């Protein structure tokens, strides 16, 4: 039972009012069955996107969640992730500068 | 420089209904080229880069023919491990599978592997000399004593020091537009007031390929592993991939300190100051 | 390419 490290960033450098992608990585996890869901102020965001399941060298699993979105001054992003290590949904906040 | 072929399984069982999850992955260094998906509606070996696109037919009947061949063993495998293990049949369990082979600076053969795990530990792994077998338990030596008296290391050496090395150099030139291409990281540094007094220096490096790298900071010269914090390496999406290093610092002193970027793409060593 | 060699079980 290894609990998922989680990092919530953009893919090219966050500018208001232009297109970029959101992404959610998610490693260091075991079991596989993972839950993931990328978030715009407080709202499931339907069109989500993922890498294929595959693992680092201590064989613990890595995937990518990604979505196409356009950042602007007061949206708030965030990703939450469930997994059978967690008692409760781990919401984890977006930063620009992060 | 020094490049790999992998090939990833992971099979997880489904005890409520039907067949084991069995997702199947192949990469040359970071590059994903390959995958086949249980789930999925084609039940093909799928291409994931062009530059395996161009093959023909026969590779693509005889990938599908192997991972599909490769599902059915390690659904026996689960049912087996349950067994040696005494588990219960209402519980999900997970069979991972791992092997490839690299090639040195010289463009020959480096090294081997081919290991396996259960439940996310380490079960059985073919050693270095690619002869003999790693087992962790008694259930692994069992597989061990199976696997000597079968001369299955000897199928496996000739692959990894022979036709796995072979293909490898064969998409490294097919694909070498990109997978020979080293993509240098985009670096700049930002900064954060933390206080009247303190500061944040946060040095970035963008867009980069391959995933290795190396960020360390510098006061006056000597490395600080004090009040630093690093994320790790992680991808763009676009193939890419990101990390960065901060420090904080008095305010006013940020001339000290350096970020030290080393990379594949950089002929020498970057130096950032603020 | 994968590993044409398939008859291995644990």
């Amino acid at each position: 039972q290894r609990t998922p490290k989680i990092q919530v960033y953009s893919r090219h450098p966050a500018e208001n009012g232009k297109s970029n992608f959101l992404n959610c990585y998610v490693s260091g996890f075991h079991p596989s069955d993972i839950e993931v869901d990328l978030l715009k102020n407080g709202e499931r965001i339907e069109k989500v996107e993922h890498s294929d399941l595959s693992f680092s060298k201590d064989w613990s699993f890595y995937l990518l969640y990604y979505t196409e979105f356009t950042p602007t001054e007061k949206d708030e992003y965030a990703c939450r992730v469930n997994h059978v290590t967690l008692s409760q949904p781990k919401i984890v906040k977006w930063d620009r500068d992060m | 420089g020094s490049h790999s072929m992998r090939y990833f399984f992971t099979s997880v069982s489904r005890p409520g209904r039907g067949e084991p999850r069995f997702i199947a992955v192949g990469y040359v260094d970071d590059t994903q080229f390959v995958r086949f998906d249980s789930d999925a509606a084609s039940q093909r070996m799928e291409p994931r880069a062009p530059w395996i696109e161009q093959e023909g037919p026969e590779y693509w009947d005889g990938e599908t023919r192997k991972v599909k061949a490769h599902s059915q063993t390690h659904r026996v495998d689960l049912g087996t491990l349950r067994g040696y293990y005494n588990q219960s049949e209402a519980g999900s369990h997970t069979v991972q599978r791992m092997y490839g082979c690299d090639v040195g600076s010289d463009w020959r053969f480096l090294r081997g592997y081919h290991q396996y795990a259960y439940d996310g530990k380490d079960y059985i792994a073919l050693k270095e000399d690619l002869r003999s077998w790693t087992a962790a338990d008694m259930a692994a030596q069992t597989t061990k004593h199976k696997w000597e008296a079968a001369h299955v290391a000897e199928q496996l050496r000739a692959y990894l020091e022979g036709t796995c090395v072979e293909w490898l150099r064969r998409y490294l030139e097919n694909g070498k537009e990109t997978l020979q291409r080293t993509d240098a990281p985009k670096t700049h540094m930002t900064h954060h007031a933390v206080s009247d007094h303190e500061a944040t220096l946060r040095c970035w490096a963008l867009s980069f390929y391959p995933a290795e790298i190396t960020l360390t900071w510098q006061r006056d010269g000597e490395d600080q592993t004090q009040d630093t914090e690093l994320v790790e390496t992680r991808p763009a999406g676009d193939g890419t991939f990101q990390k960065w290093a901060a420090v904080v610092v008095p305010s006013g002193q940020e001339q000290r300190y350096t970020c030290h970027v080393q990379h594949e793409g950089l002929p020498k060593p970057l130096t950032l100051r603020w | 390419k994968m590993d044409s060699f398939l008859d291995m079980q644990l």
